[PDB]
């Protein structure tokens, strides 16, 4: 398995043409606020590819 | 029901509101495999199979 290549699993908005985003704060997937904290509907971002 | 006889309820004619189902924090697994779980509230179905 060559995990080495991720991609953006969850993000808040759309990006524009030619924009990058290398930001790891962690993303808010439910009503519960996540403070930078994994949890219930908090997960990380960036998931590799198998 | 038991799952070798997994009771189909055919939800139909109505108006669904996945928000309340999707903030509960009782559920310990939500996963979607073909639609977004943000987008339920928006998107039109003909029925539901539950």
């Amino acid at each position: 398995g060559n995990y080495n290549y991720l991609y953006r699993l969850f993000r808040k908005s759309n990006l524009k043409p030619f924009e990058r985003d290398i930001s790891t704060e962690i993303y808010q997937a439910g009503s519960t606020p996540c403070n930078g904290v994994k949890g219930f509907n908090c997960y990380f971002p960036l998931q590799s590819y198998g | 029901a038991s799952v070798y006889a997994w009771n189909r309820k055919r939800i139909s004619n109505c108006v669904a509101d996945y928000s309340v189902l999707y903030n509960s924090a009782s559920f310990s697994t939500f996963k979607c495999y073909g639609v977004s779980p943000t987008k339920l509230n928006d998107l039109c179905f003909t029925n539901v199979y539950a």
